[PDB]
C-alpha cells in the first residue's frame, strides 16, 4: 500500500504520495475566520476556511498561521488543516496509509508527541514516522554527504552530513525566515507612503517579496547605485490598481538573511553560520563539506542569492579549498522530493512506528526509538 | 475602582501566602526529617566503618 | 541666540521659545475657507483663515486639516499655517531663531526631506532639526527608560528606550487617535436622534469628546450598569441651546483605543500593542520596560485610562512585574516641554543641521546624518 | 612593597594583594559594546563597558570574552579588563606593585610573551611573573605532593606533583570546562521549548547552571528515575517572570565532563583522564597520587562531583589503594589563594622578573628562564 508524505512547513503545505515526483497538493498553511456581520440570511456562512478557499475570501477574514516558527502552536487549527489535507485536497482515507511528517532539527520534543499522538487516534493511520528536513532535501539532491541550509517560512537550519552520518552537534538553528523578511519589508515600504497593516496586506507584501526582491552582489555599490541612478525601480499592481514603484527595498529586504541586525538580531549571517557549522566539524570532512552545500527550501530562491553565497563562504574559506553552492531549480520542494524517495524504499518498511508499537508505548515512542 | 482592585488581588495574595507558607512548615519538617535521616545514615556509617577497620586488621 | 520649538501633530500646533515652561502659542492647525457668497460690497473678505480665527468663523467655512495621520497631505495649508505661526502668534523672523519640528515615527521620508526644503528655502531659518515625538517625551518625564505611549490626533505609537538607547525594532505605530475617535463618536450619536455632518459640527462633537467622555475600568459590567439605571446620563448644551443627553456613548467612544474592532480596523488595542512592543524587546530590559510606561498626547486625557492600561497589562504580563503607568497632569504637551528642554541643551547646539549642511548636501541631509 | 595577584581565567578576573585571604575583586571577564542606536542626547555614551558595569547593561550590549580557551584571543580587549583591574578595582597604580600573573599549562609561547610585555610597557610593572593554576591551587591545599584537576571556564588540565617535582610529561589538557556546559545547556533546553541565543541569555542560562544543575551518582537509573516520577524538577524564575521548570537537564549538562561524547568531543572523562594522567607517572609515586586528588575551579563545584569521581576512580583503580578527592568549600579560589601565598613567600623574592632584566632579554626572558 502507498504512503503518504505531508511536509508541513510553517507557510505551505505540500502533500502527495509517496513515489510521485511532486507534490499533489501545494496550498498555504492558514486558517481564516470571518471578521465582519453577516447579514444576508441564508448565504450558508462557514465557521472557518482553510487553505486557498481561506486565502480567496482573505478580504473579508483574518487569517491566522498555525505554526510560527516550525513549532505548532495551534492544534486545533493544525487538526483542521490536516484534516482538510487528507480529505479535500489529497481526498483519501488516512486510515489506509502510511504517513511521512516532516520536523525542523532542534525544536521541542512535545511537537512530536502531539504530532504522533493526534496521527494516531484521530486519524488512525496503520503507522507514521517523523523525518528531519535536511536528510530529506539531501536525500533529493542526490547526495550523502554535504551541508544542507534549509531556509522556509518559519526556521533556517545548517545540518551538515558525512557519508550519511550526521554531526548533531554543528547543528545550528536560526529563526528568521520568509516571514520575517515580510515584516520587515512590510516596515520598510511605509517610507515610501504604502502602508499594509492587515494580514491580508501581509500577503499582498508576501507576494511582492516573492516577485521583486533579489539579492545583492555588493550591497554597498548597489545601495550607491540605486541612489545614483533609477533604473533599479520597478513597479508593482495591488489587486485595486494603484501601483506601487519600489527602489533599494528590492535588496533592502533579503539582505537582512546576510546582516540580521537589520531586524534587531544578534546573530550572524547564514553565510557565516554556514561556515560556523562547518568548522565546528572534524578537520578532514569539511574539505569535502565546503564543496557541497546544498541550497533548500523558498527563501533560498532568491536571484542573486547563490552568488552571494559562494563570495561569502570563499571569503571566509581557506583560499585553496572549491566552495561550491548548489541550488538547484526545483530546490522549493527539495524537502518533499526526499520525502517520497525515503517513503519509497523498500529498506524503509520496518522504520515505521505501527499502531501497535504505539498502543505498547505511548506517545513517548516517536523519539524514544524512531 | 483601584480600591477594590487592590483589596481582592491582595487578598488573593494572602491566599498564594498560606498556600507558600504551608509549603514552608512542610519543607521545614522534610528539613528535621531528613537531619534525623542523616544522623541514622552517619551512625550506620561509622558503625560500618568500625567493623571494617577491625575486620581488616583480623584479615 | 534662542530656539524656537515648533511640536506641528495633526490636530493642534504648540509654538514656543526653547527654555520656556510651557508652548507661549496653541491653536487649531486648521485653514478654512468660506462657501457661501458674500454680499456686502466692502467688507474685506480674507481668502482663507487659519488656526483659532478659522474656529470663530466657523459657521461660514469648511475646515481642512493639512496633517492626517501624521502626514502632511497639503503643503500649500502647512505653509500657511507656519506662516501664521511665526509672523502672528509668536511674532518673531524665522530668519533669526533655528527650529526644532518633530514628527511620528515610521512615516515616509518625503516628509521630512519637504519639512527641511521649506524651512530652509521659504523661510531662511539658520538652522533646523526634526526630533521623534516619543524621545521629547521621555525628556519631559525626567527619565532615560521607559516605554512611551503617545496618542495625539492622528497616531498612536510606543517607542521603548532603555538607558537612551532606542529599540528601532520594537517600535509600534497604531493609526487610530483622537480624530477617529471623534468620527466614531459623530457616528454613534445618530442613534439617539443627533445628526453631525458639518466639518463645523465635527467641531462640536470633539467638544463633547474633550467634556464628556471617560474610559470604562470593565467595559461589560459598565455597559449593564448603564442599561440598570440613568445615573451615567450627562447633559451638554450646544451653541444654540438645544441640549443632548448621552448615556453609554460616553464611555463607548474610548473604549475603541482598547478594542479596535468598534471602527472596522483589525489592529489590538494599545494595551495589547504595548505589551507586544515590550515582549519584542530584550529579555534583560523588559522588567524595567514594564515600570515605566509614560503616557502622552491628548488622547491620553480620558479620566480612567491609566486604570484601565494597567489592569489590562497585568492581566497580561506575568504576575511577578511591577506595571506602573506613569501620566502626568500635563502629560498633554509633554512633546513640547521635552523638546524645550532639548533644545535647550548646550550639548545640542552641535546637531543643528546649519544652512551650509543643506547648501552642501540636498534636502536629504535629514535624514543621511541627523 | 605589596605585590598584586591577578589570577585571569577565562570566565572570571580574580585581583587582590599578597598577603590577603581572598581575592579584593571578582568581576567577569567580559566585555561590551552597544548594538542599538542612541537616541537620547547628552546621555553620555561610553564607548565600552567592563566588568560587571557590562553585566547590568547587558540587555542592550553584545558581551564579548577576550578569553577563548585559556589562550588570550583579542589584547585590547584583555588591555582593557587590565586596565579595569587596576585603576577601578583595586585602584592602584601599576608603577608600584610586581604583578603575579597566571597561567594554564600547555597553551602557545606567545601568550606569555605578550602577556610579560603588555605589562612591562603599558602598565610599567616593576616586576613581574607567570605561574601555573595547578601549582597555586596546591599551595592552597597545603600540600606538596597530588595530582589536582582543575577546571575553570576555558579549559580543564591535570598536573601530578610529587614532593614539589612536577611530572611534565603526564600534564593532559583538555578543552571542555563551564562554557561547554553553558553551551550544551543552552542547546538542551530548547527540547522544553526555551529559547536562549543572545549572550545576554548566555548568562542567564550560565546562572541557571549555577544554580540547578548536579552530577548524578549514577546517570541511567537517576535517567529512569527522572521519567518515573517528577520529584527531580525545580523551576527558575527569568528576570522578567516566566518561571521555567527543568527536569533531567539539571543533571544531563554536567554529566557531560564524563562523557564528553555528549557534546560530540573524543575524549575521555574527567576521570578517566585523571586515572590515565595518574598511570603516567613512575610506579612508586602513585599511590600517594590516588590519595591526593585535589579538586579546584569553578567547574567542579556542582553537588555530588566529589563522589561520582571517587566512584569512578575507585572503579577504575586496583582493589586495594585508598582513593581520597579532596574538595574544599572555597575551591573556587583556590588558584587565587596559593598565588597570594607564593607571592608572599620570602624566599620567592629573587623569582620576579625585573625591569632591568626584561630591558636587557626581551620578552622571551619570560618563559627562557622564569
Ligand atoms: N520566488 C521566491 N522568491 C523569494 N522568496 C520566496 C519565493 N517563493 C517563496 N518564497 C518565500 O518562501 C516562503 C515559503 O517557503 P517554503 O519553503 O514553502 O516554507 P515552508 O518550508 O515553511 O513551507 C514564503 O514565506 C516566501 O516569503
Ligand atoms: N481632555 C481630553 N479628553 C479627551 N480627549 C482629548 C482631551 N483633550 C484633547 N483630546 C483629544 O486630543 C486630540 C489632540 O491631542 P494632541 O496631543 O494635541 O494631538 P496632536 O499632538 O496630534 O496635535 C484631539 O483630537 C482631542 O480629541
Ligand atoms: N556553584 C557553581 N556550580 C556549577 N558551576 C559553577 C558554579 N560556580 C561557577 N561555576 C562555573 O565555573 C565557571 C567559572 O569558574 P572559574 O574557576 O572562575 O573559571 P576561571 O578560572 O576560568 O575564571 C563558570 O563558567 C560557571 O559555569
Amino acid at each position: 500500500t502507498t504512503a503518504l508524505v505531508c511536509d508541513n512547513g510553517s507557510g505551505l503545505v505540500k502533500a502527495g504520495f509517496a513515489g510521485d515526483d511532486a507534490p499533489r497538493a501545494v496550498f498555504p498553511s492558514i486558517v481564516g475566520r470571518p471578521r465582519h456581520q453577516g447579514v444576508m440570511v441564508g448565504m450558508g456562512q462557514k465557521d472557518s476556511y482553510v487553505g486557498d478557499e481561506a486565502q480567496s475570501k482573505r478580504g473579508i477574514l483574518t487569517l491566522k498561521y498555525p505554526i510560527e516558527h516550525g513549532i505548532i502552536t495551534n492544534w486545533d487549527d493544525m487538526e483542521k488543516i490536516w484534516h482538510h489535507t487528507f480529505y479535500n485536497e489529497l481526498r483519501v482515507a488516512p486510515e489506509e496509509h502510511p504517513t511521512l511528517l516532516t520536523e525542523a532539527p532542534l525544536n521541542p520534543k512535545a511537537n512530536r508527541e502531539k504530532m504522533t499522538q493526534i496521527m494516531f487516534e484521530t486519524f488512525n493511520v496503520p503507522a507514521m514516522y517523523v523525518a528531519i528536513q535536511a536528510v530529506l532535501s539531501l536525500y533529493a539532491s542526490g547526495r550523502t554527504t554535504g551541508i544542507v541550509l534549509d531556509s522556509g517560512d518559519g526556521v533556517t537550519h545548517n545540518v551538515p552530513i558525512y557519508e550519511g552520518y550526521a554531526l548533531p552537534h554543528a547543528i545550528m538553528r536560526l529563526d528568521l525566515a520568509g516571514r520575517d523578511l515580510t515584516d520587515y519589508l512590510m516596515k520598510i515600504l511605509t517610507e515610501r507612503g504604502y502602508s499594509f497593516v492587515t494580514t491580508a496586506e501581509r500577503e499582498i507584501v508576501r507576494d511582492i517579496k516573492e516577485k521583486l526582491c533579489y539579492v545583492a552582489l555588493d550591497f554597498e555599490n548597489e545601495m550607491a547605485t540605486a541612489a545614483s541612478s533609477s533604473s533599479l525601480e520597478k513597479s508593482y499592481e495591488l489587486p485595486d490598481g494603484q501601483v506601487i514603484t519600489i527602489g533599494n527595498e528590492r535588496f533592502r529586504c533579503p539582505e537582512t538573511l546576510f546582516q540580521p541586525s537589520f531586524i534587531g538580531m544578534e546573530s550572524a549571517g547564514i553565510h557565516e553560520t554556514t561556515y560556523n557549522s562547518i568548522m565546528k566539524c572534524d578537520i578532514d570532512i569539511r574539505k569535502d563539506l565546503y564543496a557541497n552545500n546544498v541550497l533548500s527550501g523558498g527563501t533560498t530562491m532568491y536571484p542573486g542569492i547563490a552568488d552571494r553565497m559562494q563570495k561569502e563562504i570563499t571569503a571566509l574559506a581557506p583560499s585553496t579549498m572549491k566552495i561550491k553552492i548548489i541550488a538547484p531549480p526545483e530546490r522549493k520542494y527539495s524537502v518533499w522530493i526526499g520525502g517520497s524517495i525515503l517513503a519509497s524504499l523498500s529498506t524503509f518498511q520496518q522504520m515505521w512506528i505501527s499502531k501497535q508499537e504505539y498502543d505498547e508505548a505511548g506517545p513517548s515512542i516517536v523519539h524514544r526509538k524512531c | 475602582h483601584i480600591a477594590e482592585d487592590a483589596d481582592r488581588k491582595y487578598e488573593e495574595v494572602a491566599r498564594k501566602l498560606v498556600i507558600i507558607e504551608s509549603d514552608l512548615e512542610r519543607a521545614e519538617e522534610r528539613a528535621e526529617l531528613s537531619e534525623g535521616k542523616c544522623a541514622e545514615l552517619e551512625e550506620e556509617l561509622k558503625t560500618v566503618t568500625n567493623n571494617l577497620k577491625s575486620l581488616e586488621a583480623q584479615a
